[PDB]
């Protein structure tokens, strides 16, 4: 899980707005502390920083996932409206997400599972068509064995054709015009156990 | 001067199948004692359009007890395990975005107006589809109430609000897009004290300013470092 | 002529009421209430106009829709032109006034072109017809030629299609219902026959 | 992450012939006075220019007039420029009237990324020319468009480091609409101060609208009339 996270920090860049989905994204803040980077909040805020300290937290202030979080300097606060008008409008360079599931068409199913998990899509639906690129972070495959990349995806989409990179445990896949393409091999993995553990069709590009 | 001493003096007309509008996010910036005084009363078949259900014991979720919403649009219901399987409550999930704008729209005097979000999912089902520079939109329709239920703050005697950091969410939202909207808020101030360059929302919105003594501000997930 | 017009117009406005002027006529009436609790709205972004500054005072910063220098009033907030005609369209403001060059029987309004002659624009007075609680035009009854500005149906571009809710003339008062023009008020010293002679429009005699 | 800039060029260098600009201003308030002599000192033309007014005969847009820089405009109202009309008359100019709260929202739609909505301004007017109308719970409305632009050249108060801007009194306007819809936007206050001094609640429009920030050494701010009491 490491490989993940580190992998998608290489993906922020000096002076971008970024917004981390909640789950594996979050994590990314970590490994990016030496970069010049406006991360941006769903809930009204542009400039998320450090967990407080104990004691130092403030129930006005949290991040989409609910968590107290503090601000840095030179941060701002909107309302929802003004929140998605940003997202929607294409402001924010980079969102990060995790998925369920993601298929080689670039669909990604992130927020419901039928009759089991419903629930909900909360920002995910806007940043995925908003933000100028989407990644998508996640584990390659589930708990028993199956692969959560996809010819097609099983549950409902959070978007159709809306993810331009996938990072899992075991590669790097990008998407152009309705084609996979694996990129990168994670450390330790061969491109036949890659081709092994995915169902999607992919050109193979290293 | 709209300031009230009792939020009687709101929300006594408030009725069974009546269309509320409540601000906050998860637990953040909710009215408390709005959502408290409906606990009390018992008002039933409401419809409500907020961004989620609060928690089991705490926010929205406590009106789930007795079962007084009939309806709820919301975007995300995640932090909550009691909350629909059962059919006594619809839920119409809308995405977060749509949800903000709808409400924008309705308070604004715009009907319906198109976005990108929701496209090739559940969400287009049954809704209107155009296309724009190669790109398909489909059409969202405005969100009004009968009462708007919100948090802020800070008010003036007029009614003019500032809200506190992602405390402001949905909350001016709400006010705009509701016929009647009542503001809970910490501290109110003379006419005057607060500064025309300063204020989130002009009390225009806002019909009625109470003060509670004390709001829970429950925290759901309390993350520290080091 | 004006002043039974303004002191007229001036009886709408009621305690607690949101108002926008627009410029011309309209202005004058904030001179006939200058007690009274009543919030005056500037489409260019503020809400709670007040009276002209002090010499000194004078902020380019701040002004009216009508490009003047003025200040505000305790309570007073700044905004957007969205956010202000989010207000506006959205139905939050009480009572708009606004000055017209023809006003038709049903309701019709026209006050921002005359062709090939006076063309500025409509700046916000389209917005303002549709979205104020009540619309009032107040208007002198006859152009320059004594030809009636109260018609059948306007020769103008119109403002709006069926938005006024009350007109005041130097003449009379009348009210709009059912696409049906109403006289509900003759001013002072004015007779029915002068009224009937000089309208166009055809109206029901409420008086 | 450093957006000021000491020289507008650095800003504006790439602005070309024939490019839409969104120019803040209501009037001559808060009009964006340096990039407007900059566009008018470097010849610029066949300019599509968004704004609400266009200035006065020798201040604000209308300077740009005189060297007739200006294919088309979008505004809601002139009234105040003899060479403007003249140029209106003789068709040197394309003149789009828009309703004001129209050209506010959809320059608003713009910055938000909403291609279209339905208003009920302008309906059986001129202005619903040309244009889809539906009805709506037992009303009119008709289909009005987005508004985005090459530039968005726009005056503000105070900025700081980041680009996070505060306006004054009714110089706000348009400016804050201008910038979002805008693909670059330049900023010119009068005012720069360190990150961290704007509060983050007090903050009218974050910086990540703002592309370029630029500190005028002065302002004139001209009043069209000036009114006074006593």
């Amino acid at each position: 899980r490491e490989a993940i996270i580190k992998r998608a920090a290489k993906e922020l860049k000096e002076g971008m707005y970024v917004n981390l989905g909640i789950g594996l994204p979050t994590l990314v803040a970590n490994e990016v502390s030496g970069m010049n980077i406006v991360f941006q909040s769903e809930n009204g805020l542009l400039g998320i920083g450090a967990y407080p300290l104990e004691g130092s937290v403030d129930a006005d202030l949290i991040n989409a996932g609910k968590e107290t979080i503090t601000v840095v300097p030179g941060a701002s606060f909107f309302n929802s409206a003004d929140s998605f008008a940003m997202i929607r409008g294409g402001h924010i360079d980079l969102a990060i997400l995790g998925g369920m599931e993601v298929s080689q068409n670039g669909d990604l199913a992130n927020w419901m599972i039928p009759k089991k998990l419903i629930k909900g899509m909360g920002g995910a639906m806007d940043l995925v068509h908003g933000a100028k690129k989407v990644i998508v972070i996640m584990e390659h495959c589930n708990k028993y064995g199956e692969s959560k990349v996809k010819k097609e995806c099983s549950l409902p989409l959070t978007g159709k054709g809306v993810v331009h990179q996938l990072i899992t445990d075991l590669a790097v896949f990008e998407f152009s015009n309705n084609a996979m393409k694996l990129v990168e091999l994670q450390e330790g993995v061969s491109l036949d156990q890659v081709k092994e553990k995915t169902e999607a069709e992919f050109e193979v590009r290293l | 001067n709209k300031v009230i001493t009792d939020l009687d003096k709101a929300l006594s007309a408030l009725k069974d199948g009546d269309t509320i509008l409540v601000g906050g996010f998860g637990l953040c910036g909710i009215p408390e004692y709005a959502i408290d005084y409906i606990y009390k009363k018992g008002i039933k078949d409401l419809i409500v359009v907020s961004n989620n259900c609060g928690v089991d014991d705490f926010g929205l979720g406590i009106l789930l007890e007795k079962k007084q919403i009939k309806k709820i649009i919301a975007s995300y219901v995640g932090e909550n395990k009691i909350f629909m399987l059962n059919g006594e409550i619809e839920v119409v999930l809308t995405p977060q975005g749509t949800l903000a704008e709808n409400l924008h729209a309705g308070g604004a005097g715009i009907p319906a107006y198109y976005t990108p979000t929701g496209v090739g999912t559940l969400i287009a089902q049954g809704k209107e589809s155009r296309e724009f520079n190669g790109k398909e939109y489909i059409l969202e329709r405005a969100i009004t109430g009968d009462y708007g239920l919100i948090k802020a703050y800070k008010s003036d005697t007029l009614g003019n609000l500032v809200f506190r950091k992602t405390a402001r969410n949905f909350n001016p939202l709400c006010a705009m897009a509701a016929k009647i909207c009542v503001a809970e808020v910490e501290e109110i101030v003379p006419a005057g004290e607060l500064d025309p360059d300063e204020i989130h929302l002009p009390g225009i919105y806002v019909q009625h300013i109470y003060k509670g003594e004390k709001f829970e501000k429950r925290i759901e997930k309390i993350t520290t470092r080091s």
